[PDB]
RNA sequence: GCUCGCCGGAAGACCAAGGGUUCCUGUCCAACGUUAAUCGGGGCAGGGUGAGUCGACCCCUAAGGCGAGGCCGAAAGGCGUAGUCGAUGGGAAACAGGUUAAUAUUCCUGUACUUGGUGUUACUGCGAAGGGGGGACGGAGAAGGCUAUGUUGGCCGGGCGACGGUUGUCCCGGUUUAAGCGUGUAGGCUGGUUUUCCAGGCAAAUCCGGAAAAUCAAGGCUGAGGCGUGAUGACGAGGCACUACGGUGCUGAAGCAACAAAUGCCCUGCUUCCAGGAAAAGCCUCUAAGCAUCAGGUAACAUCAAAUCGUACCCCAAACCGACACAGGUGGUCAGGUAGAGAAUACCAAGGCGCUUGAGAGAACUCGGGUGAAGGAACUAGGCAAAAUGGUGCCGUAACUUCGGGAGAAGGCACGCUGAUAUGUAGGUGAGGUCCCUCGCGGAUGGAGCUGAAAUCAGUCGAAGAUACCAGCUGGCUGCAACUGUUUAUUAAAAACACAGCACUGUGCAAACACGAAAGUGGACGUAUACGGUGUGACGCCUGCCCGGUGCCGGAAGGUUAAUU
RNA sequence: AGGACCGAACCGACUAAUGUUGAAAAAUUAGCGGAUGACUUGUGGCUGGGGGUGAAAGGCCAAUCAAACCGGGAGAUAGCU
């Protein structure tokens, strides 16, 4: 039984883009921003538990972050997970 | 059955080969198996300190029975088998009471052949005996240095030991290599000679086959630097010195055996 | 034509990586120079 | 956009390594791009990488590494046992269709499969660090049976032709379907079963190995493909309608056969040879300690779980190694048509490109090529370079020889197209039909249809029929090296090195010898028919004299002679 | 059968021309040798500098080799320019 405040700690946004909104419209699913080290099973639990949906799978990837460069200076973004969970046909989140 | 092939191609004109058809054309016997990797005469240092060893077919080595401590038990002779780790055939015997082992296979030894080892085995080739108990004059190979270590002179194919004389706990043999040596009389041997005597009329007939074997090329000192070897240097073709090994040893008749721990058991030298 | 350096990150990892520096004494103290100059990057593992 | 040209065993597609956002979209043209640039692998901003089955991770080990104690060493350390790591190898399981600007075996649809944990039912002897089996293994060679795939016919849809002809023996296109499950086939291997005993498998074993009985005569395992199902589905030419002109949506015929056929599969097979061809686990089986109306195992069902990391993009290259957007280098897989022996070669398909300065002119000279009167090596150090030869079939072929060769010696003849032999032959493949049985993926016969060389005779066109690309120059005397190999990466490929063979010599095993202050290790899990060193160098005929000098081997009467006393 | 024969891939490097501030710090083009073996190639591993490795050219040991490279003794010494 995964505890609230971990449940609490793995969500972290949501994935506002066009392929995440035609997933909705589509598959049913929402895309979320969630923590580096936060599993398929903690994620399924978080987003049942706080957003009053039923979840039946999870996919997840790991964005590595840009390199990119301001004013001549090197300088890296962060890499995040970011997960695929469709919800069950009954609950339009 | 030594034959000498067709002149077909230059790399064949010389190849004389030795082919046993009495042997097993089949696999060995799997359970007496072990590998063997190898070293290419490198040490745990990783250098060369054997030289001229290298590549060569991969083997598989096939546990021998050099002891023959397995007393009182009878054995049948099974078939003759090649082994790759040695120049002598070997035989599997099969035990009376279930058990299978590989002996080096001595001269005559067909298969059916019956052989036995202890104080009380009969004086017929393939049976096992202590010296002690073995009439003088005998015809023995894979004779004994030390009680229960094992066989380990006349070894090769066609080699055996001459029982010369007892007397007291010793007896005199007379080794391959004409040297006369005493070892103790409870050093067992097993008479007559080993097998696949014609091992030597073999002609290998051309640079590749002594590469299959895993013997790399030698290379003359007088062909290289003087850096390198002592005998190396010259312009155009020159000696003019007296020969050494490439650490500088003369190599043309000065004697190397330097052990006085075992002095007191050689009658005479090979000469 | 083939030149000298042909990239391979398993050996160079074990030639030169963090756990081969500290498996030596001598490879310690090029770990101990290169912590007093100041380097910003102490191997090749990262 | 329409023409043109180039690659097509790649200059196409996909893995691995390596790189790391170069991927896609919007915007910008300062700098970068060898020119311009509206364009870009450039700048700036956003987006994009979805797995129980792919890989890693994980279980197992090779070479090798590290290594508790240990052995050794001034110190630092070296080696190594029990162990523990280490893939380039062994070990469970997923296919087809569809979808994005950019992912897909990961997403959706449909159909599957593996492993484990829990609950129950029924039955029951279970239990390992141990025993046994298995995994588990080489080169070459040969068929046979298949498939990928191709071509032709049939079928279906469309067409009737810019210029003579084209309702046909005509033109164009399509004719696709998996894993899984059921069947156990061409073929491969092995004789089974129930008894009684036993110096073996460290003890035990009912398992393996050995000894004997009686009985039975067919049992067992393995295995491509095919067929049925999967699939009344999906896909499908084209057609109807829009289009923001990018594309979107609906509908949807035929969807069969014959023949040819791999280097892929059966095949970890079979035949054969010598140079004699990993390990460990998973897996199966057997018991010991020990638990024993419990555990624990087998089978049926229910349920839950299969985490984590990678997944964009280049990948014979402008993204990797070469300082460059550099004529270089870079392991594996895929493998269409015509001709062809072919993965050569020429032209093409799918697909991908015109190589990031152009425009004129038509001097010398340079580079890369074509042709050349008469002569034909006169050139030159030297026929350097060029020119020439070049295929298949048949005929024919010398000295010499180690009897294999020399040899493709040399030299010569035929070669296209059409018809007949023969409306398409020899041969190959083979449907029906009939017959039979231990009934099926069975045998005998039967031969329709399909495919199909080569030869002969006769005609026929051209200067020329191996017409292009492709594709030996040949012969004579002689030095050296026997030969195939190797070498001065980057001026030397050779007569140099090596070699099989020969000889001398050392070495009795704790071998000699080599690497190590040592412990150890190699030699070698070898044992004188073996191992090291040295010289010579296939083979043939052979290898003469000198031991004064130097070295090495043996001897110790005498002389001299150290530490020591 | 074969260190057998012709010939692609693949491995090499005999001749010539070009190039020589190169397209390239060793290549290109046309020819050339081997091409089932003493063959070739991927991945990983081992051998360390008076040392290794070497079918032996003083070859090779990261475009460096009759003693690698890096740091130190070090401002070696220089009757020489
Ligand atoms: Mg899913
Ligand atoms: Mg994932
Ligand atoms: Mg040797
Ligand atoms: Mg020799
Ligand atoms: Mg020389
Ligand atoms: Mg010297
Ligand atoms: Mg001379
Ligand atoms: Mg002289
Ligand atoms: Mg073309
Ligand atoms: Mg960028
Ligand atoms: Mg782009
Ligand atoms: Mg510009
Ligand atoms: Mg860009
Ligand atoms: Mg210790
Ligand atoms: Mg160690
Ligand atoms: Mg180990
Ligand atoms: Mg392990
Ligand atoms: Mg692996
Ligand atoms: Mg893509
Ligand atoms: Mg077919
Ligand atoms: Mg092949
Ligand atoms: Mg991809
Ligand atoms: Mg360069
Ligand atoms: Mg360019
Ligand atoms: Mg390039
Ligand atoms: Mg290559
Ligand atoms: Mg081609
Ligand atoms: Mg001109
Ligand atoms: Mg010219
Ligand atoms: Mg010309
Ligand atoms: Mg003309
Ligand atoms: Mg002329
Ligand atoms: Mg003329
Ligand atoms: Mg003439
Ligand atoms: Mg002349
Ligand atoms: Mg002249
Ligand atoms: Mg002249
Ligand atoms: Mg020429
Ligand atoms: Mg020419
Ligand atoms: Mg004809
Ligand atoms: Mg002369
Ligand atoms: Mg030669
Ligand atoms: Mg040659
Ligand atoms: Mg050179
Ligand atoms: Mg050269
Ligand atoms: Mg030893
Ligand atoms: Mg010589
Ligand atoms: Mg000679
Ligand atoms: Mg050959
Ligand atoms: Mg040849
Ligand atoms: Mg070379
Ligand atoms: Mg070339
Ligand atoms: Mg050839
Ligand atoms: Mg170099
Ligand atoms: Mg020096
Ligand atoms: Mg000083
Ligand atoms: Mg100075
Ligand atoms: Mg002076």
């Amino acid at each position: 039984m995964i505890r609230e405040e971990r449940l609490l700690k793995v969500l972290r946004a949501p994935h506002v883009s066009e392929k995440a909104s035609t997933a909705m419209e589509k598959s049913n699913t929402i895309v979320l921003k969630v923590a580096k080290d936060a599993t398929k099973a903690e994620i399924k639990a978080a987003v049942q538990k706080l957003f009053e949906v039923e979840v039946e799978v999870v996919n997840t990837l790991v964005v590595k972050g840009k390199v990119k460069r301001h004013g001549q200076r090197i300088g890296r973004r962060s890499d995040w997970k970011k997960a695929y969970v469709t919800l069950k046909e009954g609950q339009n989140l | 059955a030594v034959v000498k092939c067709k002149p077909t191609s230059p790399g064949r004109r010389h190849v004389v080969k030795v082919v046993n058809p009495e042997l097993h054309k089949g696999k060995p016997f799997a359970p007496l198996l072990e590998k063997n990797s190898k070293s290419g005469g490198r040490n745990n240092n990783g250098r060369i300190t054997t030289r001229h060893i290298g590549g060569g077919h991969k083997q598989a080595y096939r546990i021998v029975d050099f002891k023959r401590n397995k007393d009182g038990i009878p054995a049948v002779v099974e078939r003759l088998e090649y082994d790759p780790n040695r120049s002598a055939n070997i035989a599997l015997v099969l035990y009376k009471d279930g058990e299978r082992r590989y002996i080096l296979a001595p001269k005559g030894l067909k298969a059916g052949d019956q052989i036995q080892s202890g104080v009380d085995a009969a004086i017929k080739p393939g049976n096992t005996l202590p010296m002690r108990n073995i009439p003088v004059g005998s015809t023995v190979h894979n004779v004994e240095m030390k009680p229960g270590k094992g066989g380990q002179l006349a070894r090769s194919a066609g080699t055996y030991v001459q029982i010369v004389a007892r007397d007291g706990a010793y007896v005199t043999l007379r080794l391959r290599s004409g040297e006369m040596r005493k070892v103790e009389a409870d050093c067992r041997a097993t008479l007559g000679e080993v097998g696949n005597a014609e091992h030597m009329l073999r002609v290998l007939g051309k640079a590749g086959a002594a590469r299959w074997r895993g013997v790399r090329p030698t290379v003359r000192g007088t062909a290289m630097n003087p850096v390198d070897h002592p005998h190396g240097g010259g312009e155009g073709r020159n000696f003019g010195k007296h020969p050494v090994t490439p650490w500088g040893v003369q190599t043309k008749g000065k004697k190397t055996r330097s052990n006085k721990r075992t002095d007191k058991f050689i009658v005479r030298r090979r000469s | 034509m083939k030149r000298t350096f042909q990239p391979s990150v398993l050996k160079r990892n074990r030639s030169h990586g963090f756990r081969a520096r500290m498996a030596t004494k001598n490879g310690r103290q090029v770990l101990a120079r290169r912590r007093a100059k100041g380097r910003a990057r102490l191997t090749v593992s990262k």
